[PDB]
């Protein structure tokens, strides 16, 4: 039993499926911030002085 | 698909983005390394 443990515990695999794991996860969350990307349109479009008369 | 030919390399630059994220990390990883090996000695 040892050995079937040993078979499908094996170092090879578990450090296969960690670093896949790791990859995914930065692709998804950078994938979120370009999610977020239209703050810089809004910063940019609107720029209005004015209202600081209305201010 | 000459769109899909434009879609392409806008795919594309979001790889080698992504790469660009990793080597940053393992730049710092290096660079502890090297400061700790200095305080080893």
């Amino acid at each position: 039993e040892l050995k079937y443990i040993a078979t499908e515990a094996s170092p090879a695999k578990v450090a296969e499926i960690a670093e896949d794991s790791d990859v995914y996860v930065s692709e998804i969350e950078e994938a979120a911030d370009i999610l977020a990307g239209d703050p810089e349109i809004d910063l940019g479009i609107d720029v209005t002085d004015e209202l600081n008369q209305l201010e | 698909e000459k769109a899909n030919l434009i879609t392409n390399a806008k795919v594309h630059i979001h790889k080698l983005n992504l790469v660009n994220r990793n080597y940053t990390k393992r730049a710092e990883i290096s660079r502890k390394n090297a400061k700790i090996a200095l305080r080893r000695g």
